[PDB]
């Protein structure tokens, strides 16, 4: 009963993913965002989602 | 047999999840997009048209509401019918049951009972209803496979528009009505994929599994009830018989009459 | 040899016809007459009547001696069942 | 409809792609399109010699525009054909038989005109029914090989996309727009697997079991008819087949 | 089994999350408990009839108790047995029958002391060891559909708060505390998950398989008092059912 | 039960998602990083 | 043949120098040996030396061992079924040595030296089995190595970042050793979807090519024996065909 | 004869990773957190006491260290001394091996030899015997069990460890303490979860199944070398019914002699 | 005696040729006469007539006395079925 | 003829003492001399020896002449080996 399951993928690009957010988050940590350039992208989530 | 699981469950399910999206201050239309629905909702149910062809995906919708339907009488009335049978079937012969043997609803128990009537020997009326329960519960297994294919489709096809809106969002950094949009199709294709996985196809399927087995046991003593009426014995033996097939909290309930 | 079915009440010609087989009941009824099948095909299933129908038309040419020896056998039948709860 | 999803699955998921006013070509990428298809076509050749390949995909070809008779149809011609042959033997049906368009069904009947008892007839026509299903299940196989490939190569240039562009970059920005090109073989990936490879697959296995329910059911009738059963018995046997949507569609022909 | 292990697993893992001299608040969720339990509760429901939650909870209150009978007690009993089986006949052993608690020697025993046909009793007692395998099967499937819910309702709790706080951004300072505090109902889940649901599962898996073992232990022992064997026979044959910890110390007393 | 891990790797690149987002607007503060590279060093070592 | 290895090496080449960056970003000799040595290592602990002997005999017998097509089998036992039909069973002699193909000279062997068939069934039935399960076993080794190989590279990948953020000193370098880090994962990743899972799959196909032949020489060694007329034993093993395959039998028989 | 691939495969996989771990002259106490020990490794180890009660789990510990500790004489040695007792069997009688047979080291040959001896039956002999090898299988899958099961749960609270650190660190991004002790949680949990899983218990687990298959290999031989001595026969057809269990490495190890 | 097979009904033919094992009517077929074969070949499928006409070329010269008993296994095959429904 | 076991060499002993039931040797020995017991005992195994004690301190009162037929039993024992490898 050896079902095929085309999951082998996952596991490399769950724990690959999972480690490029975890060192993502670390820059960000020491990153000052553009104020500017963040209220351009905030206001138009609000018009996107709502 | 008036289940109140199923019912509860769905309206717990998605009313716990209704009072997550309208939590705080929230309006709900932030988690409508049309264009995450073509993606998953669409994309797996078009990827469920690849699977099943139209004509075969609309014959198992029709198996999956047929068995969730409230179907006909309880496992108590058929043993009372059954009794009730065995005594007129004793006293006037097997014939003038037709009356009796006519106005029911099972569509099986009418199966082999006019088969019985018309005199058919009693290896092969066990073979033939034996038969329309082994294609019964083919019929179930493929609508619950065919549940829980689309319980698989739809959170691969939210995976897509994950990649999708980062695809997006990442080659318009410039434009905020892109990134806005990109991102409300990856979050939202996700958010549709789990809940048809884990609120509707993934339990839904293994539901109609539970019932395909009652099912099974119902059609199981009918066909004892079926073979003993042929066979006439007088109606203690049927009910000696039929309460066997009862699963342990109803043998007693039958007791009390 | 059958001809005293139409006497026999109505309840036990209905028990005999349980024991005597489709095979052996055509065959005995292509040499009887018209109001035997009448009476055969009142006390039998609306459905299972006709099958019967259409069996002893199929059979088409078929030696008489096989006529008698089903009748007989049902006669016979009758008989070794009669000292039972049905009316003789 | 197969032939009729693939159209809607590309053309629901390009809709919802364009859906926001980005221009589509930011999901075209040549590179990516020969790391993700070629890479898991290269792999498939590793699995697959490129003669066992052909084979299987020519199985599924053939699955794929077959149209054979409805399961309803085959009731009408066992109830026929027993009717007949009560009337005139089963030599009778030979002229019968050459005018059907299964050759399984076909099969066993000319094994039931010609002298040849029923042991050998159902092994003969169960071993027809399981070498099906295998050849199927094998096809099915294949293309299920093929949806785990796909994304296994999507991830393998998704990380040398990664790891190209971690090495040369000038900016937080460029960096940002690096992830998006990155990803798209992964997303290459992962379209082939779900709307082509698995679906397709799942189809075969599929048109298995169904196709399976028709041959043990015309088994079970060809079987019938050398017996000689009753056209009523054999019927009610049959029946026992057919969805109760058909059963009623069974009734009214 | 003892409750030890839950209070380990959850007070080992709080103990790593207050480590690095974090605060625990940010842990805790109320409503992010009821979307995440309700939520995978809900599913179970739907998934599975009021029966099956009914013998689950047989099961699982059977596995905290577990205040049976050793197997080097049982085999101590049924040596014990064959030599008064032996000394004084297979008819005295009827006050020992009724001495002991069991409630399977005993029915087994029972049945050896009634005259019942070995292949009989073998009937008997092997379908009731595989009715207690089916209630702990089913049980365990219970346990580990439910620890497949957990965690997938805790993802939709997550996406649930992405998707609002996404909506309502104006700070770029509170996103990383927002996407912190919906990230707490997918620790939920999986920590229910891999704390409660899976281990709670495969403990009934475990326990069905040491049960299996002493009940086919005791009908061995059991057919073997029918047949009168030697006690020396009846001790090496159930000797082979111990690990060598516990023959060392069956030898020993 | 392991069917959500699809599920998990979707939202684990769903919060990447806004990170990068936020990366690219970005800049290096060269003081608050040095904060978070003394205090890697104590963490660990 | 390693064609599919060239073209999927090939392709993944190609892809690395697609890019503008230079193909020594992608070379690590460190990272080989954390990725191959690493799981090499594991598969030390996990597999002992017989079974590594094993896998390696059936990995050669893929690239040499070809087999015999199905359309010969069923050509040269139809005609062996005609011949011992005007001849007798002690006859076939001359034609059972000059068979180029194993497992059928010596199962039609047993057929004129008068074995029981049902001993010839469950001796030629053995030697399926023990070439499926060399094939399983072998294919597992290959299986099991393409899971460890991503798993040590994820290892390496962690012990790279976990070093990174010890020394932290550059914040300009953070995204170099980002990308240094990640060359473990692509070995692993590279070496399981290219080498170890397409081979582990390659033997389980190839097993299931090879027992549907033997299981089609068995049957018709049995017939043989059994003599069967050549029409019944030419539609017996006509069911192992595929529907292409009946055609270009039907041409020379 | 004897087994150096698993000692070989431990060097090496541990010496690979600590090789890689001090690669860049970095220090091993930055691979060592107490917080990622008691979240992974305590974690998954109360975890696996939920699963196994601590009298069954010291039980399993004690047959797994039992299965690697194989000191006993090789499958040559056994088939030698078969013959040896078999030639003095027939020339001094069956019960002169009660000396030779206490002075035995393998208990499951004493076992069968002293059975043989006191006369018991060879049809229960034979019984006994594969009960032993039946019952000795399934205590050796149970130990291999209980590794995968934990070579499960470590990953998967490596995992949870993820999502503390990730949470952790998310809640308090301007601390730059939780920041670090958050990232090394996040971190050194999975490093730990992996290796647990992929270097020592599921390569342990399954290295446990093969060596399980290789004992009731040998012991299926003693039981034709012991059912040997009860019937009788001189040491050159005991000897060729031993061998073909030898394996194709070991048929011809022997054949010097 | 199997020179009575002629006078047969196409129907009653049918049946027993399909019943007669290949081998036994080749060997039954070379004591009569060819026009014998007729009544066979016509009460037979093309398949099963096929079969035949290769048996019966291919099996050699058998004794006389091996093709007496042949005809022995086929005209009591129809004896028994005279009364089972086969009309002579 | 009972009472030739003590005469016999002990390997043939050993044999005899191998496949006879410990119930009805017990059985035979009760009433014997110390003499008989001796050359029992010695020519079986240690756990073949305390099973056999066990089994004369616990078989209670038993009437006479039917020990002889163990007796004879185990003598007739002696006399279907006597035509097999075993020698008197």
């Amino acid at each position: 009963g050896d079902e095929i399951r085309g999951d082998e993928w996952l596991a490399t690009f769950s724990d690959t993913i999972t480690l490029l957010l975890t060192f993502f988050i670390l820059l960000y940590s020491f990153s000052s965002v553009d104020a500017q350039k963040f209220q351009q992208v905030a206001s138009a989530m609000q018009v996107a989602m709502t | 047999k008036r289940d109140i699981l199923t019912p509860i469950g769905f309206v717990l399910c998605f009313g716990l999840v209704l009072w997550g999206m309208a939590s705080g201050g929230s309006n709900l239309k932030v988690f409508w997009d049309v264009a995450s629905v073509f993606i998953t909702i669409g994309g797996s149910m078009a990827a469920m048209l690849i699977t099943y062809p139209m004509d075969e995906f609309k014959r198992l919708l029709i198996v999956i509401r047929q068995t969730f339907k409230d179907n006909g009488m309880s496992n108590i009335d058929v043993i009372q019918n059954f009794v009730d049978l065995s005594r007129k079937a004793r006293r006037e012969g097997l014939l003038s049951l037709e009356d009796a043997i006519n106005n029911l609803t099972d569509d099986y128990m009418k199966k082999g009972l006019r088969m019985v009537v018309d005199g058919i020997e009693p290896e092969t009326i066990r073979e033939i209803m034996e038969l329309e329960i082994d294609e019964m519960e083919k019929r179930h297994k493929s609508g619950a496979d065919m549940l829980k294919t689309w319980g698989g489709y739809a959170p691969a096809f939210g995976m897509v528009g994950t990649l999708i809106g980062l695809i997006q969002m990442l080659a318009n950094l410039t434009d905020s009505s892109t990134i806005a949009s990109g991102m409300g199709k990856a979050l939202i294709t996700t958010f549709y994929g789990s809940l048809m996985a884990n609120a509707v196809f993934n339990p839904m399927g293994a539901n109609l599994m539970f019932k395909s087995g009652v099912e099974a046991t119902t059609r199981e003593m009918v066909l004892e009830g079926v073979l003993a009426i042929q066979s006439g014995v007088n109606p203690r033996i049927m009910e000696e018989k039929l309460v066997s097939y009862l699963s342990p909290p109803e043998r007693q309930a039958y007791s009390k009459v | 040899v059958f001809e005293d079915i139409i006497t026999l009440d109505d309840v036990a010609i209905q028990r005999v016809l349980r024991e005597v087989e489709t095979k052996d009941l055509a065959l005995a009824l292509k040499g009887s007459s018209e109001e035997v099948a009448n009476v055969i095909f009142r006390n039998q299933s609306k459905r299972a009547a006709s099958s019967l129908k259409e069996d002893i038309e199929f059979l088409g040419p078929v030696r008489i001696m096989d006529v008698e020896k089903a009748q007989q056998g049902i006669v016979s039948i009758i008989r070794r069942l009669d000292e039972a709860g049905e009316i003789v």
